[PDB]
DNA sequence: AGAGCACCGCAACCAAAT
RNA sequence: AUUUGGUUGCGGUGCUCU
């Protein structure tokens, strides 16, 4: 049986531009803030002119983080492989000023760090750790002028012992709890965007491994600090005017005996001239919904996209023109009917299912990897390179070989090239870091971040739809 | 973006130019912990005998329908139905039995090559023939040039010292893919398996460090050489990875699926094709 | 209580990238 | 947990059979 050989057809996608200050387009997020500035610099009074910063560190870590933020916000030089940091003062870089008030500084005293050794097991010890870290977020949230930003400079001995606690809890089985997911959820009920800053970053010596060069440690910290205090660093240019990008991702229940997979939402839409806004998961799924398989059933499919359109007709006041549901898993026929019967109020839809692949990986005979933006089609398999060598910077700022992003499933009114053009510009919107691009789109990266924190929310607390609290 | 240069890219999959197209069912079978009296090892040793026992059958490729069969003259005398690939292609359950027979087929192909299977991560790793000694294999390329690579080496420490007390066995991640209605692919994934002193694996945490320390500086020229080395090891010359069953053939054409893409050029590389 | 394929989640350590 | 890329290990789910 002479099998028909697969035809390998290929094309490359042009790199999108991001709208920086004065609506000036530039490719790299690092270089577009140095020349022009952040996007919200002239957009109005949304630009944070003064940022008030609090600390929940101990005595040594607060001083180390303060001298790091004073020797890091005034310009950091970089080599040829790391573009320099301009600064975070009122005349350099982001054109915003850091201000360390001494009234908004909590402090982990030594009588309390040793109070979390008295409980016997590992459950109550971690619970008391989350208890005082919640209490000293409360004491900052109840001041008459709460800080705009809270930097938890956690000590090393607390993170080493209570940062990752796994135990057995009778009816739940092996339970793994994390400190970071338990204090970004306690800072969300008090409305305080926080930033955990360990001693490996603030005390890092030059020419030392396991951390970046100080230019990238400046960039990835202060881009997140600029977004978390209000204002937007950059917005893309080549995107539609009515799309309602949804980023559904599945997540296990908390425990090794509870079998089930709940969902995580991420709306990514456009509000007037402000650019992309990232909303998601105003609610918590009821404990009786679940879903035995990895995918989702039909009443959940009808409720979920109904709440998606409810979020769209509350901030844009219109029905969405397009709804593009990115998802990690494939589309079963149970959930394909329910994302289509309940999308009858929307003109066009695009049920898209992407996932990085395992063994198939294109290579090149040169010394540098195959580029970012390729669209290799091995017959029916479609492989998109959201990571690779980038022609704008002429460098590969990663290691090993990039994984392809396999398009596992597609059904909708758009083509394959059109939605894989929109996916590559949705890739570049990770405001957590000042990197050029990542693997997954921000719809599937924010909703791997919201469902991991929904595992550490005590039910009655309603979660907040911002990208600030989940970053 | 100053000029467009056409390059040729190389994937890590091998096309399957010929497939077994008759799955001869065996619907009378003594269960799995008896099957050793297949006997009947052919005069042509090029014939391979895969088999599975699913639902009281003996699904195989060895032409079990007639009397003189290479497989199971006692277990399945003449009862067969000759199920085809064409009627099975629309059934998701029966395109799983076929690719599992193909997985056992390539497992039996890598038996003369002496690649041991881990049977847990689908990993065919080398091991040395004699304990305490290194294994370095000599292979013939497609173009005729003969080379030799260490595959079970124990690295001596760089500062003129004792060896680093972990053996770096070189492994492969073969898998089968459907690339069309009838287009197929054979994917090669290079890997490493790290042992203590040979023949005894490392733990779950130290292997994660020792594979990340090695496969982080293995950029897009020292992974392509491993893929080329693996197609040359599975080739052993005669550039078609072939397998015979008796009036059926599984022939893997060992040329990596190439293409041609036009992009703005990269300074300093200038790939020499 | 197992075998097999196909496809997913998530937890540890690395390394700053030719 | 400044950050992303990738590796490794563990487990889960769907389907079929014993
Ligand atoms: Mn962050």
């Amino acid at each position: 049986m002479k099998t028909n050989t697969a035809t390998v057809r290929c094309e490359l996608f042009e790199e999108p531009s991001l709208e920086f200050a004065s609506s000036r387009l530039h490719l790299c997020p690092k270089r577009g803030i140095t020349i022009f500035g952040p996007r919200s610099l002239d957009m109005g009074k949304r630009h944070p002119d003064i940022v008030r910063v609090g600390f929940i560190g101990t005595g040594e870590t607060i001083d180390s983080a303060t001298r790091w933020l004073e020797s890091c916000a005034d310009g950091v030089e970089g080599d040829v492989a790391n573009y320099r940091f301009p600064g975070f003062r009122a005349d350099r870089g982001f054109f915003s000023d850091l201000s360390f008030d001494a009234e908004t500084v909590e402090r982990l005293t030594l009588r309390e760090l040793e109070a979390l050794a008295r409980p016997r097991t590992k459950r109550e010890r971690f619970e008391q750790a989350v208890a005082l870290l919640d209490d000293k977020l409360r004491l900052l949230s109840q001041k008459d002028r709460p800080p705009d930003y809270v930097v938890l400079a956690l000590p090393t001995e607390l993170v080493k012992a209570q940062g990752r606690v796994d135990y057995y809890d009778k009816q739940d089985g092996e339970v793994h709890r994390d400190l970071r997911r338990a204090i970004k959820a306690s800072a969300m009920k008090y409305r305080l965007p926080t930033q955990i800053l360990l001693q490996r970053t603030t005390e890092a010596t030059p020419g030392s491994k396991d951390v970046d060069h100080l230019s990238k440690c400046a960039w990835n910290f202060f881009t997140g600090l600029y977004y978390k205090t209000g204002g937007v660093p950059w917005i893309p240019a080549g995107l539609s005017n009515g799309t309602c990008y949804v980023g559904i991702s599945f997540h296990q229940l908390l425990g090794s005996k509870n079998s089930g997979y709940f969902t995580g939402l991420a709306q990514a839409f456009d509000e007037q001239g402000n650019g992309l806004v990232l909303r998601g998961q105003d609610f918590v799924w009821d404990v009786g919904k679940h879903g035995n398989s990895a995918h989702m059933p039909a009443p959940i499919a009808e409720e979920l996209v109904s709440r998606v359109l409810k979020r769209y007709r509350d901030e844009l006041k219109q029905s969405p023109r397009r709804v593009v549901i990115h998802k990690t898993t494939e589309f079963w026929p149970e959930e394909r009917a329910g994302l289509q019967s309940a999308l009858s109020g929307v003109d066009q839809f695009d049920l898209v299912a992407v996932r990085p692949t395992e063994d198939i990986r294109l290579f090149r005979d040169a010394r540098y990897p195959i580029l970012r933006g390729s669209h290799i089609s091995l017959g029916d398999m479609h492989l998109l390179y959201t990571t690779g060598y980038i022609s704008a910077l002429q460098a590969f700022p990663h290691g090993h070989v990039p994984l392809p992003l396999k398009l596992t499933d597609h059904l909708g009114d758009s083509s394959i090239s059109t939605v894989l053009r929109e996916l590559m510009v949705l890739t570049k919107m990770n405001w957590n870091s000042a990197n050029f691009g990542g693997l997954l789109p921000i719809t599937l990266r924010f909703s791997k971040l919201v469902g991991e924190i929904m595992k550490e929310i005590p039910n009655s607390v309603d979660p907040l739809p911002q990208f600030k609290y989940y970053m | 973006p100053e000029a467009m240069v056409t390059e040729t890219v190389y994937s890590n999959v091998l096309p399957i130019t010929q497939l077994p197209h008759y799955v001869y069912s065996g619907p009378c079978t003594v269960p799995e912990a008896e099957v050793k009296t297949l006997i009947k090892w052919p005069s042509d040793k090029r014939i391979l005998t895969p088999y599975i026992i699913r639902g009281g059958r003996l699904y195989a490729f060895n032409d079990l329908k007639d009397y003189e069969s290479p497989f199971a003259t006692i277990v399945d005398p003449y009862s067969a139905q000759r199920h085809t690939l064409n009627e099975w292609l629309d059934k998701p359950d029966e395109m799983r039995w076929y690719v599992e027979l193909l997985n056992r087929t390539v497992n039996k192909i890598t038996g003369h090559l002496r690649l041991k299977l881990d049977k847990e991560h689908h990993r065919y790793f080398f091991e040395p023939d004699e304990p305490g000694k290194d294994k370095s294999v000599t292979y013939q390329s497609v173009g005729g040039v003969r080379s030799e690579r260490k595959v079970a080496w124990n690295p001596h420490f760089k500062h003129n010292d004792m060896p680093k007390r972990y053996w770096e066995h070189l492994a492969v991640g073969l898998r089968f893919h459907r690339l069309g209605d009838m287009a197929w692919g054979f994917a090669i994934r290079p890997e490493r398996r790290f042992t203590k002193d040979g023949f005894e694996s490392l733990e779950g945490k130290a292997t994660g460090k020792k594979s990340t320390k090695k496969k982080s500086r293995m950029y897009n020229f020292d992974v392509l050489k491993e893929v080329q080395f693996w197609r040359d090891f599975l080739s052993q010359g005669n550039p078609r990875i072939t397998c015979l069953f008796g009036k059926q053939a599984l022939v893997i054409d060992n040329s990596l699926m190439s293409a041609a893409i036009t992009w703005p050029e990269i300074s300093g590389d200038q790939a020499n094709r």
